[PDB]
RNA sequence: AAGCAGCUUUACAGAUCAAUGGCGGAGGGAGGUCAACAUCAAGAACUGUGGGCGCCUAUAGAACUUAUAACGAACAUGGUUCUUGCCUUUUACCAGAACCAUCCGGGUGUUGUCUCCAUAGAAACAGGUAAAGCUGUCCGUUACUGUGGGCUUGCCAUAUUUUUUGGAACUUUUC
């Protein structure tokens, strides 16, 4: 499928993401999954409150996630 | 600036990715990747990156109707006119490709075309210091031979990934007409004699190490694509990843079931033939015999493919390729073996710590990059570079320094150029860029002014970060030059010209060696035959166009001896005392192999920097070495061991070790020389017995002083200890058939040493694979020679390796032998022959 | 089946979700969870806006969907 | 070959083509005293290698190397036997299970082998008239059946005088070879067709001979 | 499925987990999961009064997994 | 790869029997041992001319490249200028070079014919170029149904941890 795949191809790139926690995440991507797991560095945390954090290295769930924000370029992309 | 790119987008014939995504892709450092393609002559590696470069351009300008449908095989990365009639590859070239693959995430791919020929070995290693993962090409025909063998082995050194391609399975097929069940069993031979040469790990299709293609029918296999596109519509998708280990290896299923069992039952083949082999024996049977009326039954049954009564007009071949690249679409199975046999983490700190040196600092925040090939394209020259970190653009300052100059190792320490133009390498075109990121190969124009052959290039801010820094080691060419030839000019009016050409062609060329003698005769060193012809061709047109005269082809020769010294200074406070020894052949091979001692192997002198007990370990541990000896062991030469034994080493110590580095300097100097021919000496040992210094010694031990009586104690050392002379020898690879195998014995009595190391029966073909050993003297016209009494059957590649030099049957110096002139001479003495002829050149 | 969804490609969606908040832009991509790819895309949270660009969303976390206007040439 | 004027022991000799070998000069260079002397460089040598054995080649063109050494057998003596057979030249050399109806796609046919398939990969190697079953009308003098013939060894069994027969078409084919012509008319239609019009002729069927015959005796006429 | 995470760099080290309920864990990484369940040995619970235990933490609760020392 | 449904058509009974919309048609097919007229290796890019709306197409000239890929898997003669034998010279020649020609052939386009063959018709009208449904009108089925064909399709069926058989439900305070 699509979704996923387009994913896999915004690694490297930095990558803004929300979860069910709240939170949303900014960071540069490493490793993706079908399950859509993620790996990222160098990460920009900010929750409801306003409060800024850093995270060295993250792994995630999927079933985690709301939604994705990805860089621009990524819509010329091959389907 | 744009108006420029604005020109030259036009000659470029644009692509079906376009340049946008592609260069959108180059930031991620995991992204992209390096690999070099490598192989013996005619492997299928330039009809490969053809492959490659047909799925990738929409319209390409130089095809002819005739290569579209593919009677003769299109060229893609032969730009060069010799390339092209001389039909093999020269020059290595690339091609910087966006790849898709099955999961759907594409990613940039730099390839390197290198050639396959033996002459152009170091070319190779050009690639191999680039690639980052090397796909190695193999005929299913030719198997695998020495080359392949000292290709993985250079391959696994070098600390690159390996893709292993067996090529040319429809010359399996059709030329050799092999039944299924055996060309299973020839793949699997390949196979296990592919995976006897690797160390630690094992191949297997299975593993998705190994591709099975033929790039002149354009199709490339791996078993998870041609199960993916295929098996994995019919049944469901939890049992195909199982299914793919249940294909290969001896697995049979007779219905519905698979059961490891003999065969029981009745009708039995293995999986791998059932499902593949025999359906591709069925397409080329029912696409050349079949009446085409009924293939379009099969193939709309089974792959879902309909075909316009066009494609039915071609003729067998063209209708096969047209059949083979349909059924199997793009090629994205070599890009998920690409994709995953190199992982940059594993592999890469010791890749690029096994040139730079394990310790590193100040990551990432530098310029990091190193220079391989000065290539010629139709411009000028240009500068292929590797990006190791750091960000190139248009105009930046950059430092440059050479690969000598950082054997070497503030002011004055730095040359530096600006960077006029970055293309990313297209074959025949050239594609603009305005930036360099990390990781690409990329070329340059403007660098090249500064270095000859390979180059380090820098940019640092910082003090702490210079001296962290470490320069690449220079590149290791895979052969030495040895072959031999004495140019002039014509005219000796025109000698500048050729000497702008010559100094050309040592950028061009990294093998090649230009020598000024003291006559103004211009001697190159080159690797064989053909490479040096390549040489005089772009030497005698493209560089020079000056018509000169050439020489005979030659050999460079060596000294040693086989087995006391008195010596006196010109100022005579000193005396050198230095006996002369041959050296163990298990320590010669053991020098002439260069290693860091890893594993088992013996440790390689160039390591002397560790603790002298653990050398003295190596040579005590291995060769049963004096532990004196061993401790006394000063260093190695440009060339052999030396060491330091006398009772006065005792007596004054430090006094010797002020003058130690005197001493290396000139010795050094000493043994780059020779008494004989003044050519450098091969496995001869020296030890300092005794030393002589004036009394109070005012300023009066000298280097002038010395340096060349320790020459003279080394060169009469060396006349005393019976010296020899000492010629190289080529190994020769042969391929016969059988009742050709006398012819080729007697060739060999023919010439000089008539020396056949093996003969081996070549599993599957008709072919004997024949290695041998040849004197490089008598190695011209051998190929010829062997060709024409072969009448077409055969061939020979002489290459050169463990750079072993033979003992010349000649006396050394024997003044009586020698015969009239313009008659080869005897068997009895050679020695003497090159000896003097050398001599009365040298003066 | 998935007919249906086909048809909706490169239009214009008005898509809201389990949080309440609603995405708006074309439709790129479409999958069997119904994971959604969006291009352009505007959240409104309720007098608010933000621009994100391209938005993948999962299944779980959407409700609805509804043209917005006629595909794009 | 030509142009080095040095042949191949079975290749035609030409001329020349280039006049003058007079230079002929000893030289520190040159000097018999500082040559080593092995191997008798041989003009195969010459010719496989023009810018190595050969000084100062002109006018010369890069030869071809090292073509695969192509391995295709072939059996002349039975045909009973399969297209694909093992040839006596060739050297010795309870987890998961679907159910039965799927198969290798393209096995629904027992046997692979087919009557035409052995001539047809038999086809698949052959020059180039046969291995194409498309192409287009020659004439026949365009058509040459020897000229394979002259391309080729003698061997041994001739006698001398059939090779020397050898090397003559061989030099008749090269020379025909490096001087081509490339003429282009637009401007001729056929003398017979502007020469068949108006009244002066008509055209009809004839037997050969009969057109012979007539020729001759017109020829005799117009001699007379 | 199944796919059995990248946490071979993290074994035998010391780590600073996250879970469900803004409860938070240091130990030394013995051994994971494919459902991301792990194993860690000398626990310090993070309350932030440090209670030494000796642990199997669920794969479900885990949000996240970080390192103290580089 | 069967069936169902969807799509495309189809022999069609059809809604309309209007305005529509789609696909084709407004100059047939094949073959001339038929002729006339033009050209004619291919490609990027420079200059000039003409047409249409800076761009596109055609023609001419120059330079570069390809193996001069083979308008011809063929190859024959002559002239001039040079170099080789000639002693004669004419006829002819001997055997290499270069520049020219001539001759036997080929394909492509276009125009006018010839033979054999095809059934709707809307092949009807008006505009012009070097060309044509090129354009405008136009008409054939027809744009929404059911029977009959093919597929480009459903992707092929999972309630127990990463999406579709729910951790939801509910309350209260702050602005
Ligand atoms: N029969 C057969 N020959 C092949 C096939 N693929 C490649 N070849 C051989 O490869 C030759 C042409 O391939 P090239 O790529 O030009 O040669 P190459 O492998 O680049 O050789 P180098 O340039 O020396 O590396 C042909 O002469 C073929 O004999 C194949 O599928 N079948
Ligand atoms: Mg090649």
């Amino acid at each position: 499928g699509i979704p996923v795949k387009l994913l896999n191809e915004a690694q490297g790139h930095i990558v803004s993401l929300e979860l069910t926690t709240g939170a949303t995440y900014r960071g540069k991507l490493v490793e993706s999954e079908d399950s859509m797991n993620v790996q990222l560095r160098d990460v920009i945390a900010t929750e409801p409150q306003g409060a800024v954090t850093h995270m060295d290295q993250i792994f995630v769930r999927g079933s985690q996630i709301k939604f994705i924000v990805v860089p621009d370029l990524l819509k010329n992309a091959p389907l | 600036e744009h108006t420029i790119f604005t020109q030259l987008k036009k000659n470029i014939p644009k692509t079906r990715y376009n340049r946008d995504y592609m260069l959108s892709m180059a930031n991620i450092p995991e992204r992209i990747i390096n690999v070099g393609v490598i192989g013996p002559l005619h492997s299928g590696k330039t009809s490969l990156m053809d492959l490659l470069v047909i799925d990738s351009h929409k319209r390409i300008p130089d095809m002819s109707k005739n290569v579209e449908l593919g009677w003769k095989p299109l060229r893609y990365l032969d730009n060069l006119k010799q390339e092209i009639d001389r039909g093999l590859s020269i020059k290595l070239n690339g091609s910087t490709l966006l790849c898709t693959d099955l999961e759907s995430k594409s990613r940039m791919i730099n390839f390197l075309d290198a050639p396959g020929h033996v002459n152009f070995m170091d070319e190779t290693a050009v690639a191999l210091a680039a690639s980052d993962l090397v796909l190695i090409v193999i005929d299913v025909v030719e198997g695998v031979t020495f080359v392949v063998e000292q290709l993985i082995k250079q391959s696994i050194k070098n600390n690159v990934a390996m893709c292993f391609v067996i090529n040319k399975l429809d010359r399996l097929i059709l030329d050799l007409k092999l039944p299924p069940m055996d060309a299973y069993l020839k793949l699997n031979h390949i196979i296990a004699n592919i995976n006897s040469f690797t160390k630690g790990n094992v191949f297997s299709p299975i593993d998705n190490n190994i591709i099975f293609a033929s790039t002149k029918l354009g199709f490339t296999f791996t078993i998870k694509e041609f199960v993916s596109y295929y098996y994995a519509h019919s049944i469901p998708s939890s049992k195909i990843d199982d299914f793919t280990t249940r294909l290969w290896g001896s697995v049979y299923y007779h219905k519905g079931n698979f059961r490891t069992k003999p065969f029981e039952n009745v009708e039995k083949y293995p999986t791998f033939v059932e499902f593949i082999l025999i359906p591709l024996y069925k397409i080329f049977s029912y696409a050349l015999s079949m009446e085409k009326d009924k293939l379009k039954n099969l193939l709309r049954s089974n792959f879902r493919v309909n075909l316009s009564q066009e494609a039915l007009q071609y003729d067998p071949q063209p209708f096969l390729k047209h059949v083979l690249q349909l059924i199997f679409r793009q090629q994205t199975g070599l890009v998920d073996a690409i994709t995953r046999c190199y992982q940059p983490f594993e592999l890469f700190d010791n890749k690029t710590a096994h040139l730079s040196i394990p310790g590193k600092s100040t990551p990432e925040g530098t310029l990091w990059a190193h220079v391989l090939k000065t290539v010629d394209y139709g411009g000028a020259e240009w500068s292929l570079v590797r990006i190791y970190s750091g960000l190139l653009k248009r105009g930046d300052t950059v430092r440059i320094l050479d690969t000598s100059q950082s054997e070497s190792r503030e002011d004055d320490e730095t040359p530096s150029c600006e960077v006029e133009e970055i293309g990313l390498l297209g074959g025949r075109y050239v594609y603009p860029v305005h930036e360099a990121h990390k990781g690409q190969i990329v070329l340059i124009k403007g660098i090249s002014s500064a270095y000859i052959k390979s180059a380090t290039l820098y940019s640092v801010k910082s003090k702490e970060d210079m001296k962290q820094l470490k320069f690449f080691k220079p590149l290791d060419y895979i052969t030495e030059a040895v072959f031999k030839i004495v140019l002039q000019p014509l005219l000796p009016r025109e000698l500048p010209k050729l000497l702008d050409a010559l100094n050309k062609i040592s950028k061009y060329y990294p093998g090649v060696i230009i020598k000024v003698e003291e006559s103004g005769e211009h001697v190159i060193l080159g690797n064989g035959e053909l490479y040096m012809d390549c040489l005089l061709y772009d030497l005698r047109a493209s560089y020079a166009k000056i018509e000169i005269k050439i020489s005979d082809p030659l050999t460079v020769f060596s000294e040693s001896c086989s087995n006391s010294r008195l010596g006196e200074e010109n100022l005579p406070g000193l005396s050198i005392s230095v006996a002369a020894e041959p050296m163990d052949s298990k320590m010669i091979q053991d020098l002439s192999r260069n290693t860091l001692g890893k594993g088992q192997n013996c440790l390689d002198i160039d390591g002397i920097m560790d603790n002298p007990r653990k050398l003295s370990k190596i040579l005590r541990t291995e060769y049963g070495w004096d532990s004196l000896a061993s401790r006394n062991v000063w260093s190695f030469y440009n060339g052999n061991v030396l060491i330091n034994d006398t009772l006065p080493d005792e007596i004054s110590p430090e006094l010797l070790s002020k003058y130690k580095e005197q001493i290396i300097q000139g010795f050094y100097w000493a043994v780059k020389e020779g008494p004989l021919a003044e050519e450098p000496i091969y496995g001869v040992q020296y030890k300092l017995l005794s030393i002589s210094v004036p009394s109070d010694v005012n300023i009066d031990v000298m280097k002038s002083q010395i340096i060349p009586l320790m020459k003279k104690a080394c060169y009469v050392g060396l006349l005393t200890a019976i010296p020899i002379l000492l010629e190289p020898i080529y190994e020769v690879d042969i391929t016969v058939h059988a009742p050709l195998l006398p012819i080729v014995e007697e060739l060999m009595k023919k010439r000089r040493g008539s020396r056949i190391y093996k003969t081996i029966k070549v599993a599957g073909t008709p072919l004997l694979e024949v290695r041998g050993q040849v004197p490089v003297i008598e190695s011209a016209g051998f190929e010829t020679d062997l060709r024409l009494s072969t009448n077409g059957l055969g061939m020979c590649q002489l290459y050169f390796w463990h750079k072993i030099w033979r003992k010349v049957p000649g006396d050394v110096l024997d003044k009586d032998a020698f015969i009239p002139k313009l008659k080869p001479a005897p068997i009895n003495s050679l020695s003497r022959d090159f000896v003097m002829k050398t001599r009365r050149r040298k003066g | 089946h998935s007919s249906r969804l086909a048809n909706l490609i490169d239009y214009k969606l008005r898509v809201l979700t389990q949080d309440g908040r609603v995405y708006i832009g074309q439709l790129m991509a479409f999958d069997k969870h119904m994971n959604l790819v969006l291009n352009e895309c505007i959240e409104e949270r309720v007098v608010e806006k933000r621009v994100l660009g391209l938005t993948i969303l999962r299944g779980e976390q959407i409700l609805s969907t509804v043209v917005e206007d006629k595909p794009l040439l | 070959g030509k142009a080095l004027n040095n042949a191949i022991p079975g290749g035609p000799k030409f001329e020349p083509l280039y006049p003058r070998e007079e230079e002929e000069d000893y030289n520190e260079f040159n000097s018999i005293d500082r040559v080593i002397f092995r191997v008798p460089i041989r003009s195969e040598y010459k010719v496989a290698f023009p810018h190595l054995y050969n000084s100062r080649p002109r006018s010369v063109r890069i030869p071809w190397y090292n073509n695969p050494v192509s391995c295709i057998i072939q059996n002349d003596e039975e045909y009973d036997t399969p297209a694909l057979f093992f040839d006596p030249s060739l050297n010795p050399i309870g987890d998961f299970t679907l159910p039965e109806d799927f198969a290798p796609l393209l096995a629904e046919e027992e046997e692979l082998i087919l009557p035409n398939t052995k001539d047809a990969m038999s086809l698949y190697h052959s020059p180039f008239p046969f291995n194409r079953t498309k192409g287009k009308m020659v004439r026949a003098q365009d058509v040459a059946l020897a000229k394979k013939w002259f391309l080729q060894h003698p061997d041994e069994e001739y006698p001398v005088k059939v090779k020397v027969s050898y090397q003559k078409l061989l030099k008749n084919y090269v020379l025909n070879e490096l001087h081509p012509t490339l003429p282009t008319n637009h401007n001729k239609t056929k003398l017979l067709k502007s020469l068949k019009n108006t009244k002066y002729f008509q055209q009809t069927t004839i037997d050969w001979v009969e057109a012979g015959l007539q020729l001759c005796r017109q020829g005799h006429n117009m001699l007379n | 499925m199944v796919s059995t995470p990248e946490l071979k760099k993290y074994m035998d080290k010391k780590i600073l987990l996250n879970i469900n309920g803004s409860r938070k864990v240091a130990g030394i990484l013995r051994g994971y999961d494919i459902f991301l369940n792990v194993v860690l040995d000398d626990a310090m619970e993070i309350n932030a009064n440090n209670h030494q235990l000796g642990t199997v933490i669920r794969g479900n609760s885990i949000i996240s997994l970080e390192a103290l020392d580089a």
